[PDB]
RNA sequence: UGCCUGGCGGCCGUAGCGCGGUGGUCCCACCUGACCCCAUGCCGAACUCAGAAGUGAAACGCCGUAGCGCCGAUGGUAGUGUGGGGUCUCCCCAUGCGAGAGUAGGGAACUGCCAGGCAU
RNA sequence: GCUCAACGGAUAAAAGGUACUCCGGGGAUAACAGGCUGAUACCGCCCAAGAGUUCAUAUCGACGGCGGUGUUUGGCACCUCGAUGUCGGCUCAUCACAUCCUGGGGCUGAAGUAGGUCCCAAGGGUAUGGCUGUUCGCCAUUUAAAGUGGUACGCGAGCUG
RNA sequence: UCCUCCUAAAGAGUAACGGAGGAGCACGAAGGUUGGCUAAUCCUGGUCGGACAUCAGGAGGUUAGUGCAAUGGCAUAAGCC
RNA sequence: GGUUCUCCCCGAAAGCUAUUUAGGUAGCGCCUCGUGAAUUCAUCUCCGGGGGUAGAGCACUGUUUCGGCAAGGGGGUCAACCCGACUUACCAACCCGAUGCAAACUGCGAAUACCGGAGAAUGUUAUCACGGGAGACACACGGCGGGUGCUAACGUCCGUCGUGAAGAGGGAAACAACCCAGACCGCCAGCUAAGGUCCCAAAGUCAUGGUUAAGUGGGAAACGAUGUGGGAAGGCCCAGAC
């Protein structure tokens, strides 16, 4: 039930991806039936301390992303690898 | 369509296709300035010697 | 101590240690000791501290050893020449990246394996951090 | 010690790779499995040499059903 | 031409396995018999030759089944070509190429030619 | 027709010694010394199972870790083979601090005395003889103490040999 | 000296007193061709029969085989009659 | 060991193979001279390719940890050729579930490289063949990939590239190989790269906002610390927080 703030990621590869890291912004996708992908950027502040807990990997979450709200369930977080520090995260809608 | 190849760094410590390319480009000295045209092939060329040429 | 009780060839080659590590995630246990350097642990390191940690625990709750030492690296004595083939093989090492879980724990709370794994990250050369499960 | 010998290595792999104008007969692939099987207008040798029976543009196949990888011959 | 079956393919697991149901007028399999043509390091099991009473059990084919197998995006990550930087056993920045495993999901094949049967 | 197997096979047929040596050369390649690592050595520091009457830390610290010096035993072959003389003794020394005394302290499982250990400190001082070629050692006897190292294991255009 | 794998950096090559192995042959059938056949192991039952001979059936599908060291191959079999 | 006048053009190698051979030599690779030959050769775009390296994975060869249910071994109330009935909190194989590792593992698999075709531009034919002449076969360090070694050495042995060798100048105080750079000659002309601008010493005691109190900058680890700055989460607190 909680409200996540996103923003569409314009360009996506290796250096926009570890610019926005670099930026305290991780990047995650949103996919899940017949739409299309969807590519949003998260900050990392809010995104960890709301992971402490864990009915956010229980629960439906809900993202703000141009306004639109998007109900939607983590599914699978690639976390750093030898850091308390998040990498990607996939959405399930 | 013709642009302007210009060098901008020397080719001494530099590998064979380096050499080659700016052989192929045809730019000696540095602050040579060349007018070749627009193909994706000198678009590749200047893309492979990206580091010292300057195009306008 | 920890070696392989039987190989398909005796000596190895040296070979780098790049990259990032596997074994990330605390899998079976609860709390975990993830190392954060990069190194090697050998089979006299392991033992001294899971027989340090468990002084520390007092034998409550499991111990997991994660990396298993199956690399043996040779030494070549003194007053020896450098020619004259590979020398002798000497010891057992294990190759740890960065995010290797080394030891596993449950069965004791949270403070106590706080203190047990320094107890026992204080025997080992590769600098680590402390983990504790998620979902 | 007692592990200085190795051999002197036999040269194998392929020659003509795929769409080079071949003669005829001339050796396409020296192998000692059948890595490559031989098709239309290759012969296969005696120690498994795939040499090419006709003239004509070289051309790697991947037929058959456990995705063995045949040889051919355009023209 | 509507379907079913036999043959030779194209294709190579989305095409294979599993579980359940189904078909014998025709076709196919089992079947009947074999001194015989022919066969068995013994045996009509196989191989083969005479045939058509029965059956669709097995086998084969068709149909449902997500229990596997199999395929598999978008994103991310590892890596790496070129140029540059650092704390230089290892990395980082600009750029170009971008895996594997996994995820959503896909998924009980499709097709050509001939011949035969059924009203078509 | 030859394990011509030293396998592109010098002959059909061939082992050694030289400190009595000699020549041509090489620091392309060794011993002493220097250099570059520092595995080992020597001194540190980190964690603390114990021992210490109770007590981890007055004093040692098992199992393990990270260094420092260049300081033993080593590694490499950089310099020197149209030469840099290589152990020890005598005579001169000079430097460093990781101190042996003397100076100042903190702790003590320090009553005093005698101590133990740690910190600052290098101004001075730091043994005579027996045996061996000795450095080293063991021993006898003193001393406040009989320092640890470098300096081409200092020093032979200074000296024995 | 000759052969196989790694070293060897996704064509070939590529070193060391680097890491593991073998040969200096066998065969008048172990070659050619035609025709036929499919293994290792495990389970169950069975006379002497024992963990292991032979026989039936199953599950399994190359986990076997190549006259020989390893590698590449092999079911159309290059394996077995 | 030595080899005696001058100028102009091009300009290597320290590799392979073989050697009573390793410091020599021969053929080839690399150079030069001459002649001939075709878009021959190079760079880039697109196309046709084959691998099995980095990476990854655990179906196979192995190795390994843990959990699940077990044939089979080792403890036995009770008797013991018997039937060992039954077990203790035993070990332990195939299996299954989860976890790692591998140069001599691959049910997967890139980048670059390499080969072949088409195309445009450029390059003093740079490619190929032939013939005359050699030299060289003691290489070194730096970057990446690796094998001894101790992920030691200005160590040794290879692959590829560069520079020295055979290359001056400018920088790193000095300092073949590191960074910029290729010297035909003259000029008391200008622009600039690596690096720098207080003075020695050419050029900013230049502007904007921080951080450091250590001479850190200007040699360094395990580990320790209320040094100080920044972020975010917090748990007690104007009903009284430390
Ligand atoms: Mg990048
Ligand atoms: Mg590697
Ligand atoms: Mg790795
Ligand atoms: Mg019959
Ligand atoms: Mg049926
Ligand atoms: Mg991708
Ligand atoms: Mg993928
Ligand atoms: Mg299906
Ligand atoms: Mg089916
Ligand atoms: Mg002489
Ligand atoms: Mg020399
Ligand atoms: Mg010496
Ligand atoms: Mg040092
Ligand atoms: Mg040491
Ligand atoms: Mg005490
Ligand atoms: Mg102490
Ligand atoms: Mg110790
Ligand atoms: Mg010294
Ligand atoms: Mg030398
Ligand atoms: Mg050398
Ligand atoms: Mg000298
Ligand atoms: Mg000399
Ligand atoms: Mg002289
Ligand atoms: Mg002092
Ligand atoms: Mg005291
Ligand atoms: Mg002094
Ligand atoms: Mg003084
Ligand atoms: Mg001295
Ligand atoms: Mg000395
Ligand atoms: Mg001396
Ligand atoms: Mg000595
Ligand atoms: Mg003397
Ligand atoms: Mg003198
Ligand atoms: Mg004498
Ligand atoms: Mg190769
Ligand atoms: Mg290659
Ligand atoms: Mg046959
Ligand atoms: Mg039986
Ligand atoms: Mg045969
Ligand atoms: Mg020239
Ligand atoms: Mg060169
Ligand atoms: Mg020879
Ligand atoms: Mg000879
Ligand atoms: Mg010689
Ligand atoms: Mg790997
Ligand atoms: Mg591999
Ligand atoms: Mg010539
Ligand atoms: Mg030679
Ligand atoms: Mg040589
Ligand atoms: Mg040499
Ligand atoms: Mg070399
Ligand atoms: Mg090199
Ligand atoms: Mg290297
Ligand atoms: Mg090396
Ligand atoms: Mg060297
Ligand atoms: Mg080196
Ligand atoms: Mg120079
Ligand atoms: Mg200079
Ligand atoms: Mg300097
Ligand atoms: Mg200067
Ligand atoms: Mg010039
Ligand atoms: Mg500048
Ligand atoms: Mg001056
Ligand atoms: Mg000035
Ligand atoms: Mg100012
Ligand atoms: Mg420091
Ligand atoms: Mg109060």
């Amino acid at each position: 039930m909680f409200t996540i703030n996103a923003e569409v990621r314009k360009e996506q590869g290796k250096g926009a991806s570890r610019r926005l890291r670099a930026a305290n912004k991780f990047p995650a996708i949103i996919y899940g039936g017949k739409e299309a992908p969807l590519a949003i950027e998260l900050d990392h502040d809010k995104v960890m301390n709301m992971q402490a807990k864990a009915e956010f990997y229980s629960e439906v979450l809900t993202i703000v992303v141009d306004g639109k709200e998007i109900k939607v369930k983590a599914q699978d977080v690639q976390r750093h690898p030898y850091k308390p520090k998040l990498q990607h995260i996939d959405f399930v809608r | 369509k013709t642009i302007k190849i210009t060098q901008t760094r020397s080719a001494i410590g530099r590998l064979p296709k380096h050499k080659a390319t700016l052989l192929g480009l045809g730019l000696r000295r540095i602050g040579h300035t060349v007018e070749r045209e627009d193909t994706p092939a000198i678009r590749g060329m200047i893309n492979a010697v990206s580091f010292m040429v300057k195009v306008e | 101590m920890l070696q392989p009780k039987r190989t398909k060839f005796r000596k190895m080659h040296k070979g780098r240690n790049r990259g990032l590590a596997q074994g990330t995630d605390v899998s079976f246990g609860s709390f975990g000791l993830k190392a954060v350097g990069r190194g090697r642990l050998t089979a006299r390191q392991i033992e001294a501290a899971r027989r340090a940690m468990t002084r520390a625990v007092k034998r409550q709750g499991k111990i997991w050893i994660r990396v298993f030492p199956d690399k043996p690296i040779t030494e070549k004595p003194l007053a020896v020449r450098m020619g004259k083939g590979k020398g002798n093989v000497e010891y057992w090492v294990a190759l740890i990246q960065p995010g290797k879980v080394l030891y596993e724990m449950d069965g004791v709370p949270e403070e106590l394996a706080r203190e047990a794994f320094k107890l026992a990250a204080a025997k080992l050369p590769i600098k680590t951090t402390f983990v504790t499960k998620t979902v | 010690t007692r592990n200085g010998r190795d051999s002197e290595a036999k040269r194998l792999g392929v020659k003509r790779f795929g769409g080079e104008s071949v003669l005829a007969g001339s050796i396409i692939v020296r192998q000692r499995g059948t890595k490559f099987h031989a098709g239309a207008n290759v012969g296969c040798g005696r120690d498994h040499t795939l040499f090419a029976k006709a003239d004509g543009k070289v051309k790697f196949e991947v037929k058959g059903p456990k995705n063995r990888k045949f040889i051919s011959i355009e023209a």
